[PDB]
């Protein structure tokens, strides 16, 4: 069984209309909506037993719910607010007590989208010192000068995502500490051996997936619009 | 808050077993399940427990239900790094769609990796691009050292961060350290306490 | 919705100036809620005694009402009910 | 051959409030009450826990304590679930229980009946619909059905549990289950059908009939069966007659209370 959940990541303005999506070809008569905070648990806030239903959960209030078919069960945030800023759960099952998830969806409510900025990436080579002393190459990655924190770095080689040897900061850290708006900077690091470095076949890649504005929103600002975009940096392997 | 788990948050080693409290007081309880939950990402089912008295085991992960006293424990043998996330109770109230679920606040887990030959050396990388801008590279030292923040506000280090080349099954901690405003990696790391043999070179 | 049935009797023999146990016993109603008096001389009996309601293998709602009575020549007693079913109260008198 | 039921009757008027009664009969008699007031269940015998231990009452009682929650939340979800098919009010009865016959022999029943309507019963090892009953319930039976806790408690229940605990049932209330009591006579007539009450019977099987002497009158028609607020039995007897032929008649009482002694009541 699987459950899908669009937008992945959202960024919005208080009094804005919001839509999370959940789709489910399960053919699951019942879906749930919940939202994670730390400190809670999961707390259910609406809940539909099929086309056209729709119940309030634990904690409805802020939040319309519409189930328009058996596949699609959709959250309607009307009037945005930061209370409402959440990772957002969709569940789905069947007449079992078995609840299926999706991938969940961050939402972010900001009061206004002026500080919004897209990441500046850059991709770093190894040190030669280190290739001869460990016989391994150290990539690093570098994202700076976004707003907000909502990004997902993640390393290509060949046209395809790496994992092994790679590790991310667990939190982005803050430019400009003695600010309230700070634009935040983001590492990343990846490892391979020596040899793999050195053939020049190999093409290396950081990808920063940035979360902004949508095709939608407004934008009167001097600046290039900050939209919801990939920035990346690149490089090629060398003996 | 029906469902209370214990520890709020633990630090274990690489190798160690550790053991995790559910108390719960749902009526009914149907049903009982173990969830995993990466920094980020999304709910990964571990086991579900059933019976008035259970024990599940799936892999290194084991668990049991006392659904008289309303405890579970879950056991995890031999931690790895990759254990390293956020353990969620859940209690369902019915064996069927009647139910409601109820969510613990959930347990958290550190898993310190198991350097076995550490290295400590800083290198200075340079940007692809651009090959002016450069950054500071602490890495291959062991657990027991720590990096401390970046106390000039126009210098930026990174906290430590743990890779896994997977295939080579090896493993190094590292932390990146840049700044623009009179700086170089000779001269970064004297913020954190770096151990004597740390290699510099060129 | 089933329309009740109301059945007034006496425990022992209906002898004047004797001491006696008078029975209303309420049948066959649906939806289960309803109310129940028994009245002497169209008044309001304080004390009346009320069993658990039950119903039959028909489905159908059952319950008995039971109080002590002094009957004579003159007096009336009558059992007065109020059903979802009826728009009309309904009051079934005492005979002997 | 004794049957035993337990009664519920739950009222749902509408979306939230909503209340579950319940009385319990060992044939003819009233062995427990337990109100939807009442966090526990009421003995109305002294002899209503049967042959079963202070512990396995207990956890016999908790069990459907928890039960009625259980159910009130159900039922407000299969509504949720079915609306806009169905609606407030709702009407739910239950009547489950076993018949107990001859040696160690019993047969079992759980019989549920929507708005005055026999509609659903458990049956084996799950939940099905009767003949006659509405197809969308089909949805509400699968999801019970799905439930295998409360298939197995309930089998259990069925199976074990109500033939063991109304064989304990029948030693301890021997006294009150096998009591007898004496039948009264009296006679009145009505503008003339002429009627024969009888009261304060028990057992309820009895045989009153019109006799002229040895004559048993064609036009004999009983009633119905009334009972008493102290465990016994009302009974009359109308007999359809022209004026004048008031004398020369007599009304017979048979009973298991007399042996013998049958009751002759002359006008
Ligand atoms: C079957 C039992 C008698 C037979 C009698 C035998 C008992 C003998 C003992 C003598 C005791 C004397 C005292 C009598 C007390 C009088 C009150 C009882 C009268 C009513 C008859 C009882 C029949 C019901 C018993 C079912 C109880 C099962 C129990 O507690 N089950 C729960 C389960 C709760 C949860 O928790 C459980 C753990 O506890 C498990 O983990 C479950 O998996 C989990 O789901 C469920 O919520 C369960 O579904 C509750 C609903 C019952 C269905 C009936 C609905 C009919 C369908 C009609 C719907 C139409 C749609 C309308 C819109
Ligand atoms: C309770 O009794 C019922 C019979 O009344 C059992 O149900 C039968 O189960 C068998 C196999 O387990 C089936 O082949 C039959 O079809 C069922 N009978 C009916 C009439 O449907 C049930 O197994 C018993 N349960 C327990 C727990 O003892
Ligand atoms: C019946 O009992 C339950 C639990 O005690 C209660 O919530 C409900 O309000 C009661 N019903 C009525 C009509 O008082």
């Amino acid at each position: 069984a699987a459950v899908t959940q669009s937008p992945r990541n959202k960024v919005a303005v208080t009094g804005g209309k919001v839509t999370l999506s959940c789709n489910q070809t399960n053919n699951h008569n019942n879906m749930y909506w919940y939202r994670q905070d730390t400190g809670h648990g999961l707390r259910l806030i609406h809940y539909s037993y099929g086309a056209g239903s729709t119940e309030k959960g634990d904690i409805p209030d802020g939040y319309k719910a519409s189930r328009p078919s058996q596949e699609n069960f959709s959250l309607i945030l009307e009037l945005a607010t930061p209370s409402q800023t959440s990772v957002y759960f969709c569940a789905s099952g069947d007449e079992g007590y078995t609840q299926y998830f999706g991938p969940g969806t961050r939402l972010l409510v900001l009061e206004d989208l002026r500080n919004v900025t897209p990441p500046k990436v850059s991709l770093f080579e190894p040190s030669k010192a280190e290739i001869s002393h460990t016989q391994k190459a150290t990539l690093v990655c570098l994202a700076t000068g976004f707003y907000p924190d909502h990004v997902e770095l993640s390393w290509w080689v060949n046209g395809k995502e790496v994992h092994s040897g790679v590790c991310t900061d667990p939190q982005p850290l803050k430019e400009q500490p003695a600010l309230n708006d700070s634009r935040y900077s983001l590492s990343s690091r990846l490892r391979v051996s020596a040899t793999f470095w050195q053939n020049p076949r190999n093409h290396f890649r950081c990808q920063v997936q940035f979360y902004g504005l949508s095709e939608n929103d407004e934008w009167t600002q001097d600046r290039a619009k900050p939209v919801t975009q990939i920035v990346s940096a690149e490089a090629w392997g060398r003996a | 808050t029906q469902v209370e788990q214990s520890p709020q948050s633990l630090v274990v080693r690489q190798g160690e077993n550790c053991v995790l409290q559910c108390n719960y007081s749902v009526t009914p309880d149907n049903h009982l399940r173990w969830f995993k939950q990466d920094t980020g990402k999304g709910l990964v089912s571990l086991t579900v427990l059933v019976d008035q008295k259970d024990k599940t085991s799936n892999g290194r992960y084991s668990a049991t239900l006392d659904k008289d006293a309303k405890h579970s424990t879950l056991h995890i043998t031999a931690t790895l790094l990759d254990d390293t996330a956020t353990y969620i109770c859940v209690v369902g109230d019915r064996g069927s769609a009647l139910g409601r679920l109820h969510f613990g606040a959930g347990t958290q887990l550190i898993v310190i990796p198991d350097i076995q030959n550490p290295d400590p050396a800083v290198y200075q990388l340079r940007d692809s691009k651009s090959s002016d801008k450069s950054v500071c590279l602490f890495t291959d030292f062991d657990s027991q050292t720590n990096v401390s923040q970046s106390k000039d506000s126009d210098v930026y280090i990174t906290d430590k961060c743990v890779l896994d080349m997977r295939s080579m099954d090896f493993k190094s901690n590292s932390a990146v350290a840049w700044s623009n405003k009179d700086f170089a990696c000779a001269n970064a790391f004297n913020n954190s306490i770096i151990p004597e043999d740390t290699f510099f070179p060129s | 919705q089933k329309t009740p049935q109301i059945q007034v009797y006496s425990r022992h023999p209906p002898e004047n100036g004797k001491p006696n146990i008078l029975n209303c016993y309420v049948t066959q109603f649906h939806p289960p809620h309803i109310e129940i008096q028994m009245l002497k001389n169209g008044k309001k009996i304080p004390k009346v005694e009320m069993s658990d309601m039950s119903f039959s293998k028909d489905w159908s709602f059952y319950i008995l009402a039971h109080t002590e009575f002094t009957p004579t020549e003159t007096d009336t007693y009558a059992c007065r009910v109020k059903h979802a079913s009826m728009a009309e109260p309904k009051t079934v008198y005492w005979d002997r | 051959n004794y049957t035993f039921r337990c009664l519920q009757m739950s009222s749902f008027a509408n979306r939230s409030w909503s209340r579950t009664d319940s009385v319990v009969w060992l044939g003819d008699l009233q062995t427990h009450r337990w109100s939807n007031d009442s966090a526990t269940i009421s003995f109305t015998k002294p002899w209503s826990q049967g042959k079963l231990s202070n512990q396995q009452w207990e956890k016999l009682q908790h069990m459907f304590q928890v039960y009625r929650v259980s159910f009130t939340r159900d039922i407000q979800e299969l509504v949720k679930m079915m609306s806009p098919k169905e609606d407030y009010p709702i009407e739910i009865q239950l009547s489950a229980g076993c018949e107990m016959y001859p040696g160690n022999a019993s047969e079992s029943f759980l019989h549920v009946a929507f708005q005055g309507k026999y509609v659903v019963r458990f049956w084996g090892t799950s939940w099905q619909t009767v003949p006659g009953a509405p197809s969308w319930l089909d949805l509400p039976i699968k999801v019970l059905n799905a439930d295998q806790g409360t298939s197995a408690t309930v089998q259990m229940l069925l199976n074990d549990t109500c033939p063991l605990f109304v064989r304990g049932l029948l030693e301890a209330g021997k006294s009150d289950l096998e009591k007898q009591e004496k039948p009264v006579a009296w006679l009145s007539s009505v503008p003339r059908q002429l009627v024969c009450h009888v009261s304060g019977f028990y057992p309820k099987p009895v045989w009153v009939m019109w006799m002229r002497g040895d004559q048993e009158q064609q036009g004999t028609h009983r009633g119905d069966f009334l009972p008493n607020a102290d465990e016994t039995w009302y009974l009359q007897a109308t007999l359809d007659v022209e004026a004048g032929e008031e004398a020369g008649l007599a009304c017979r009482v048979k009973h298991s209370s007399l042996g013998g002694q049958d009751i002759i009541l002359y006008w």
